[PDB]
């Protein structure tokens, strides 16, 4: 039980590091260098992948 | 006239040379944005035990996120502990008995804010009984509330039942 | 600058194996009491490494590609290792990188140079008042069109001739990722017979150089002494390997450091370590 | 009755923190208009700058210039701008030969001695050196190509 | 440069559309009439601003750009320039530089 809720948790976070489609996963990256209509495309994957 | 003119061209070489810096003061033991070279985030800076190698400047956990940094400038090591945060909890009687109302944090002191601190976080609007009784609004840490009395919220250790010899 | 040397003498590329070798920091994370996963250009352990040596009737200076990266690892006594020479043509047809140590500062430099067939740097007349100190350039002819330039510290390096074990053992690696040359040192003593020693080491960060240019090919500088066909080699031995897309498993220590690492690919074995991201199989 | 959770408090930033190295390892850019001589205007000396940092500040707000222009680039944009190359051209020309340096221009210093690409993204720095370079008598180590 | 998201001399100054605008931009050549000798002054923009404008805002402000710490007191000089500015006119300007 402790063992299957480790590695839930350490799933579930572990995920905020990846792409899901997007240039980059960090939010402030994407919004400072994209422009707002072309940032928005690419946050919509990473609110989708998350 | 002594003319110096400056040829500025950027060819697909590495850049280096740069503007100068700022390196503003340094705050502690609060929640800020804090943004160091090229990171960037918010969290508490409270300088550890810890010792960083002299050649890795940045940490990370095992979910990779950064726990602790070194100065760009001073040699320090500074834990990052994220600001306070946590649910919102209002315990009060139904609006047929009174419209009495306790807020209750968890994971959290008593910050922001009859201010009482329990095992599950910082309580407001209660009063602390040393007489348990049986549990009727549960709380958490084996602690429950209930209203009674001139009536208020009360905040008691949740009882097991009458002793029986 | 095209006369060859008389005293080298070919030799065909004997091979030997390494057994961690090539085990490096990836970057400047810091992480304790973890165990980390990525891939990066590494050599593989238990594979098989060239053998060179350097002696008053051998003399090894050959050519080898550059690649992606490549492993060296050198013993050495009088650090008869004067550098190495980068570039794509080898020519002053464009621009090639040269690092070397002339005993007081660490030059680097990219430039249009001027190459001979066999540099190097003799040194004359040890006898009495043992001298050891650069006389003629070999490297160069000329050089010009320099887009860089770059200086170390001063500092006193010890050329005298020792006897016995080698006493100094040199490690570095050399890769270039987005035009950014990346130089991992790694300096220890050991007491070794001939191969390489049965052991694990981390490689730390020594320099970076933001040149950006392509190198096929490399060189191995080497000192040559006598008491310029006619210059003679002291006993070295001095190794080359070349690094692959491999995955370590880097064990983290509380100090930070790695106590060891695992290649997922060996044999069967490990292969269950990466895949439960854990030494330990049960 | 009963508890409820109606939101989750969450503490804001106070203030923004910002920390970098030091400025320390410049490169000497007041040393080039403060050198002694400078090179003709045919023997124009050229100095490659690089792998350091520049503050443009002190040189703009020092009253040290007799004029200062940049063409393609603000002067307030340098300090957050980082270039590969940086090179400072010296020499001296009269005063009425400052105006024919700019990119596209024209006359004797322009064509056949010195000219600015129409590209050229730098900047001009000029200040009287009758102060120094000129004395009596008149000096003539200073020359120019008048014929091309 | 006037669509949602785009910037320029004209979002960022003068005249700026918002991110969500949902409309129609239509553009025609009118320099066989607005064209009058070598210029129509009737016509203006502004140039320099300190900040950049939001969408769907209008600012008649003619105060003196001042990028430096001298007082421009309301007329031109170092560091002081007059922001609104007007658009040049010809018959004889190429396609990029006609109304």
């Amino acid at each position: 039980v402790v063992n299957q809720n480790a590695q839930a948790l350490n799933t579930l976070v572990k995920q905020l590091s990846s792409n899901f489609g997007a240039i980059s996963s960090v939010l402030n990256d994407i919004l400072s260098r994209l422009d707002p209509p072309e940032a928005e495309v690419q946050i919509d994957r990473l609110i989708t992948g998350r | 006239y002594r003319v110096v003119v400056l040829s500025f061209e950027l060819l697909h070489a590495p850049a280096t040379v740069c503007g100068p810096k700022k390196s503003t003061n340094l705050v502690k033991n609060k929640c800020v944005n804090f943004n160091f070279n090229g990171l960037t985030g918010t969290g508490v800076l409270t300088e550890s035990n810890k010792k960083f190698l002299p050649f890795q400047q940045f940490g990370r956990d095992i979910a990779d996120t950064t726990d602790a940094v070194r100065d760009p400038q001073t040699l320090e090591i500074l834990d990052i502990t994220p600001c306070s945060f946590g649910g919102v909890s209002v315990i009060t009687p139904g609006t047929n008995t009174s419209n009495q109302v306790a807020v209750l944090y968890q994971g959290v002191n008593c910050t922001e804010v009859n201010v009482f601190q329990t095992r599950a976080g910082c309580l407001i609007g209660a009063e602390h009984v040393n007489n348990s009784y049986e549990c009727d609004i549960p709380i958490g840490a084996g602690i429950c509330a209930s209203y009674q009395t001139s009536q208020s919220i009360i905040a008691y250790t949740m009882s097991l039942g009458a002793e029986n010899s | 600058q095209c006369v060859n040397l008389t005293t080298r003498t070919q030799l065909p590329p004997a091979y030997t194996n390494s057994f961690t070798r090539g085990v490096y920091y990836p970057d400047k994370v810091f992480r304790s009491s973890v165990l980390h996963s990525t891939q990066d250009l590494f050599l593989p352990f238990f594979s098989n490494v060239t053998w060179f040596h350097a002696i008053h009737k051998r003399f090894d200076n050959p050519v080898l590609p550059f690649n992606d990266g490549v492993y060296f690892a050198s013993t050495e006594k009088s650090n008869i290792i004067r550098g190495w020479i980068f570039g794509t043509t080898l020519d002053s047809k464009t621009q090639s990188l040269l690092i070397v140590n002339n005993a007081t500062n660490v030059v680097i430099k990219v430039c249009e140079f001027q190459f001979c067939n066999d540099p190097f740097l003799g040194v004359y007349y040890h006898k009495n008042n043992k001298s050891w100190m650069k006389s003629e350039f070999r490297v160069y002819s000329s050089a010009n069109n320099c887009t860089f330039e770059y200086v170390s510290q001063p500092f006193l390096m010890d050329l005298e001739g020792k006897q016995g074990n080698f006493k100094n053992l040199r490690e570095f690696v050399f890769k270039n990722i987005d035009g950014y040359f990346k130089i991992y040192s790694k300096h220890t003593p050991i007491n070794l017979v001939r191969d390489l020693p049965q052991g694990f080491s981390a490689l730390e960060p020594l320099v970076d150089l933001p040149i950006g240019i392509n190198i096929t090919r490399f060189q191995t500088l080497l000192a040559l002494h006598r008491s310029s066909s006619g210059w003679t080699a002291g006993a070295a031995a001095y190794y080359v390997g070349y690094l692959q897309p491999r995955t370590f498993l880097l064990k983290y220590n509380e100090n930070g450091t790695i106590t060891d690492a695992v290649d997922c690919a060996l044999d069967p074995l490990s292969e269950t370590k990466c895949t439960l991201k854990s030494f330990t199989v049960e | 009755k009963g508890i409820y959770q109606t939101s989750n408090f969450r503490v804001q930033p106070t203030e923004s923190i910002v920390r970098f190295p030091n400025i320390t390892n410049l490169c000497p850019f007041g040393e080039v208009f403060n050198a002694t001589r400078f090179a003709s205007v045919y023997a124009w000396n050229r100095k490659r700058i690089s792998n350091c940092v520049a503050d443009y500040s002190v040189l703009y707000n020092s009253a040290s210039f007799s004029t200062f222009k940049c063409y393609g680039v603000s002067p307030t944009k340098l300090n957050d701008l980082c270039f590969t190359n940086v090179y400072a051209d010296s020499f001296v020309i009269r005063g009425d030969e400052v105006r024919q340096i700019a990119p596209g221009q024209t006359g004797k210093i322009a064509d056949y001695n010195y000219k600015l690409p129409d590209d050229f993204t730098g900047c001009v720095i000029a200040w009287n050196s009758n102060n120094l370079d000129s004395k009596v008598g008149g000096n003539y180590n200073y020359r120019y190509r008048l014929f091309r | 440069q006037i669509a949602p998201g785009q910037t320029g001399k004209i979002a960022d100054y003068n005249y700026k559309l918002p991110d969500d605008f949902t409309g129609c931009v239509i553009a025609w050549n009118s320099n066989n009439l607005d064209s009058k000798v070598g210029g129509n002054y009737n016509y203006r923009y502004r140039l320099f601003r300190k900040s950049n404008l939001k969408p769907f805002e209008r600012d008649i402000s003619t105060e003196i750009y001042q990028a430096g710490s001298t007082p421009c007191n309301g007329v031109q000089g170092f560091n002081c320039y007059f922001p609104l500015q007007s658009y040049g006119f010809q018959p004889t300007n190429g396609v990029g530089y006609q109304p």
